[PDB]
């Protein structure tokens, strides 16, 4: 569309193994506003015929390495309505294989890991999971392991998605020779765990217990 | 501002931030449409993606005003009589657009329009002063609400609206439909819609026209980084007027007036019952009453208010026993000498009040108003137009 | 962007390169055809030498919609429900354009109309899935095809279109004569 | 045509323009102590600095026929 | 009716601050016009001149007053 | 192709060659009479 915010969902999960399943591509199951804006058609056998090389297909593998633990979930966010199908408390929102569209259960229900995005402009050609309170569709997992990753492939370039930490560190920093009764001066931590978002400002605040650390003197 | 798409918090000195339970205005100037007599095509705006509904007005300019759902609803249980303080009006569903409104408002969180209810229906007919705690609006609103209504217009924080293109021939009014198009008196206009927003997130207006869009990206976060206070000297002699300036973006409510604030600030007011607090339109620009004085102080953690929503003053710093600072009426607001008596002076701050607010603006707690320099400048002061300082330095002062 | 002419596949970043059943936007922007109360006439726009239809909106402005015909043949035929995924709505013959849109499209392969066929007659009525393959469009449409029609508005590959310009004494719908705008 | 009026402040107020026959837009203004006081002076009417009558902002809609609101 | 009907020309009030400036402003699509104006004592630019010097006996005395105050 | 005046003929690769019973059009383009109504 030249004039409208083009969406598309994918099914992507590459290890659903069921007969039935194939991964797939489906155009406006939503709106840009996270509306239902139609039902879900498929076009895996006809994107030879519409000129796709290598190029109209999104696949995801949660856990790479096999250890137990999946590195990637998926969430709701502004433009999507996405909905946790297996509300047994035997399960939590680490199994991304639990999420599903209510409305489109056939090809897109529990397991086949629904991903959303969005055009960035009516007419721009650049697409995000990203919505405009910077909450992503993908989200890492809270009980990840260091080392073990996940892998997310377009145009049959796949890129790992590697979970690793990062050392921190404090330096207060006098403003002159001696810090004297009455002068501020800065205190810096520099630590890439609590940058959980590349898109927001954070603060370390007391009350929210999802920051993990704070300086005390 | 680019070409022909304006919106309120579009300011470089504040770095676009919006924070607060503000109403932001959208405004579309192009030559294209700018007739009244014809039939043109509502221009095609979003924030976040979803539509925002823009009126026609005399001026041949498209308006929409929009705010955070949860905001609106926490600020407007703050206003318990109706067109005073942070009143928003009536909270109905997006559902109710068609029935109140006469067009379709499904795309947003929900609206707010300037009716009271007669009828107190638990379903047809919607909330009057909102939750102090927010969340999703769900009371939907109909045709026979808007007949019932026994004062229109109850939206006080939108207060300067252009007036609605009249229903001539093709046209209808507003050009895309209000039921009833008197402006700031009327049961329609103005209305805000409400879309939840996202903390620390940021907002996009966008406007989609021939040959290119217009963006505008605002960020919806507390800004206590851009507040500040300033004085006129550094020393003051005897009989001066202290001029104090205050730049606060979250004080900026109305984007099409003026805004006013009055403040109880006497520090040692030990009496148990006095409180330090802030009250929103307790006079006008033009120091007229303006409405009735209602608490802010128990709210201002749940409007965004992280340190800079509350003003405090000490007349004697030193405890010398002649106080320093005294207040004086002046140009922007009504005040009045209650302890009358010739036993005191005009040096005491304690002895000047406002006549119609004695419980919590009464004698004692020295009250200080504040006035917009310019309907969307944000930025205050207690001069008037004539120069007199609402703070000034006692004749004795040491 | 030239001056007047703007082209939605004109982007530097991609090399003005356009591909699969896309629509592509043409505007033409000029201050001497800009007025919408007085009858000037349609600017002369072409695609390959043949004549490409504008309609005038609102804002002053000419649009004109195209895209390739196998393709959009090819995508209208996911669309199994109306008005959902890739939908041109109704595949129509040149010749249908005075007789459904009220003027002359017949510099053109087919057109694409946003209707539904209540009566799918194998002549008058033209097709409304497409075809898989593609090839030549030849079923034609006719007036009483669009009074038949249940659901207006079934393209979905453009939402979000101008308003056509009113009739107003010597002007008509869109300038150009549209039978509904 | 009925084209929309241009929109004209003074120190951020609004300043209502009307048409005239040479199609330019038109708007008179004056402080408002000064004009008080100088019409004070004026004691036979249409003679010496007369400013006619002043009214409220409110007036507007009821004397002129459209708004000044955002008016002294 | 204009200078002789009960509505053309009527004057604006706005309360201006004396020694401080005053903006009037246009919007308009694709910028705005800005003008500022200064309100203060005036008798800074206020002179008389004299065609000449000397003056023979049947002559006419020329005086020139420039006074921003007298253009009302 | 002048500014206002276009013929079919006028082509720089075959030099302004017309030849056997071919058509020519002529066509005006002008912002003085493109008025209709």
């Amino acid at each position: 569309d030249p004039t409208d915010e083009d969406s598309w969902t994918f099914a992507t999960n590459t290890k659903n193994t069921t007969s039935s399943f194939n991964v797939d591509t489906f155009y406006q199951v939503f709106d840009e506003n996270g509306a239902s804006g139609g039902s879900a058609l498929t076009l895996r056998t006809t994107l030879s015929s519409l000129m796709c090389e290598d190029n109209c297909v999104l696949t995801l593998d949660v856990d790479a390495q096999s250890s137990g633990t999946p590195v990637v979930t998926i969430q709701d966010n502004g433009d999507s309505i996405l909905t946790q199908l297996n509300a047994s408390s035997n399960t939590n929102a680490n199994n991304a294989s639990a999420f599903g569209i209510s409305t489109e259960t056939a090809k897109l229900g529990t397991g086949s890991i629904p991903v959303t995005i969005t055009e960035q402009g009516p007419n721009s050609g650049v697409f995000g999971t990203y919505d405009e309170s910077d909450k992503s569709v993908l989200k890492i997992t809270d009980n990840a392991k260091r080392g073990t990753s996940a892998s997310l492939d377009y145009n049959e370039t796949p890129q790992t998605i590697l979970v690793g930490f990062s050392f921190a560190s404090i330096d207060i920093q006098p403003v002159t020779d001696e810090w004297t009764s009455g002068q501020e001066i800065p205190v810096v931590i520099v630590d890439a765990d609590q940058n959980k978002n590349s898109r927001a400002d954070e603060d370390l605040d007391l009350n929210n217990p999802d920051v993990t650390l704070i300086p005390a003197l | 501002a680019n070409a022909n798409l304006f919106v309120s918090a579009e300011n470089s000195q504040f770095d676009n931030y919006m924070s607060g339970p503000q109403v932001i205005e959208v405004v579309v100037i192009d030559s294209d449409i700018n007739d009244t007599d014809e039939a043109k095509g509502e221009p095609d705006v979003t924030v976040n993606g979803k539509v925002l509904r823009m009126v026609q007005a005399v001026d041949g300019n498209w308006y929409g005003y929009f705010a955070d759902r949860d905001q609106a609803q926490i600020a407007d249980s703050t206003a318990t009589t109706a067109d005073s303080g942070l009143d928003f009006g009536v909270f109905c569903a997006s559902s109710s657009g068609t029935a109140a409104l006469g067009f379709s408002t499904t795309e947003t969180d929900g609206i707010a329009i300037p009716i009271t209810i007669a009828n107190a229906t638990a379903t047809g007919n919607g909330t009057q002063t909102g939750s102090s705690s927010g969340g999703a609006i769900t009371t939907t609103c109909a045709a026979n609400t808007l007949d019932a209504s026994t004062a229109n217009g109850t939206i006080n924080v939108v207060r300067e609206a252009k007036d609605p293109v009249a229903a001539s021939g093709s046209v209808s009014v507003g050009q895309i439909g209000l039921k009833n198009g008197t402006a700031n008196s009327g049961p329609n206009w103005p209305f805000i819609q409400l879309y939840e927003l996202n903390p620390t997130g940021n907002v996009v207006v966008q406007y989609n026209k021939g040959g290119g869009v217009q963006s505008t990206t605002l960020t919806f976060d507390t800004v206590d980084q851009f507040a500040e206070l300033s004085l006129d000297r550094t020393v003051f002699p005897r009989v001066s007027q202290v001029h104090a300036t205050i730049t606060d973006l979250w004080l900026n409510i109305d984007p099409t007036d003026e805004d006013s604030w009055t403040f109880a600030t006497n520090t040692k007011n030990t009496t148990s019952s006095f409180n330090v607090d802030t009250f929103y339109q307790v006079f006008d620009e033009n120091g007229a009453s303006g409405g009735s004085a209602l608490t802010l102080r128990t709210t201002l953690s749940s409007l965004m208010c992280e340190d800079n929503c509350v003003l405090t003053l000490d007349v004697d710093a030193q405890s010398s026993g002649t106080p320093v600072v005294t207040i004086q009426d002046n140009g922007d607001s009504i005040l009045t000498q209650l302890n009358a008596s010739s036993n005191t002076n005009a040096n005491n701050a304690s002895a000047f009040g406002i006549s119609t607010e004695t419980a919590k603006l009464g004698t004692g707690s020295i009250p200080v108003t504040i006035t917009e320099q310019g309907p969307n400048s944000g930025v205050f002061g207690t001069y008037d137009e004539s120069d007199k300082s609402v703070l000034k330095i006692t004749d004795n002062a040491k």
